[PDB]
């Protein structure tokens, strides 16, 4: 699954 | 150049419109991020996490109650509308328009948009922690215990509500604790949705980015896919681009966009 804002 | 954009516009049969926080901002909706985006002590990074909820669910729900409530006085801006009416106008001509939004305030729905994908969920949906049922909810207050809570001033007293009084799942078989059906930090986007969006973007022949730039999440998951097909892309936002330079209409969506879609 894609992380919201990629996890930054 | 606008003229040129409009020429693509008229030709387009499958428009996809991605919308960022800029457009909710113009209706006065707070996002609690960056300077002075505070709610009591916290910014959203602090509260919008599974951990915060596990840790202090009353406090989180207070936060979200507030957000639900301040929506009663924020209305769709002209950009929301120009989109919705576009969708309507073009649908009649058998041309599609879809909305992919990272916003969770339901403003596009209230503007009359129909084919919308809310990829971070919605403040006016719940998910049961026990059974996982997703239900619409606009009740105010969402539950009695929360009546007139969630005050924003730093020094407010925590309501420190017992879990069993926070919103609970109405199938009493279950009665699980509800949380806001929103994507939190560190959670993943529902992949059923991403597939649908992939499909829509693949199908699309003109793509709009409004209230955010293609260069950043989440526009950046996709714009590359559509661009590599040769499809034109237009940004509308308050950002600036360098003296030496996709189209870009700097300025408030509220103003930039409606002329663009007539
Ligand atoms: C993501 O930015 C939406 C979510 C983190 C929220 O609680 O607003
Ligand atoms: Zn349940």
């Amino acid at each position: 699954g894609v992380l919201k804002e990629y996890g930054v | 150049d606008l003229t040129a954009f409009r020429e693509h516009f008229a030709k387009a049969k499958h428009i996809a419109i991605i919308t960022g926080a800029g457009v909710s901002a113009e209706s006065g909706v707070p996002t609690f991020r960056g300077p002075g985006g505070f709610w009591r002590k916290w910014q959203a990074q602090d509260l919008a996490t599974p951990e915060a909820f596990s840790r202090d669910p009353s406090l989180v729900w207070e936060f979200y109650h507030y957000r639900r409530e301040v929506m009663r006085s924020k209305m769709p801006n002209p950009a929301h509308l120009a989109i919705a009416e576009c969708e309507a106008r073009l649908g009649q001509q058998g041309r599609s328009v879809v909305i992919i939004t990272q916003n969770i305030d339901e403003l596009h729905h209230r503007a009359g948009s129909k084919h919308v994908y809310e990829i971070h969920g919605s403040l006016f949906k719940t998910r049961c922690m026990s059974c996982g049922e997703v239900k619409a909810n606009h009740k105010s207050p969402i539950c009695p215990a929360l009546d007139g809570k969630g005050a924003p001033d730093p020094n407010t007293k925590e309501a420190r509500i017992p879990v069993e009084l926070l919103p609970r799942c109405e199938r009493k078989s279950c009665n699980g604790l509800l949380r806001p059906h929103v994507v939190w930090f560190g959670e993943t986007l529902d992949s059923d949705i991403l597939t649908a969006v992939e499909r829509e973007l693949e199908k699309c022949d003109l793509c709009l980015v409004v209230g955010t730039s293609s260069i950043v999440y989440p526009a950046a998951m996709f714009a590359p896919q559509v661009a590599s097909r040769g499809v034109p892309v237009a940004e509308f936002n308050m950002e600036c681009t360098p003296a030496t330079q996709k189209y870009h209409f700097e300025g408030p969506c509220g103003s930039t966009l409606p002329p663009a879609l007539e």
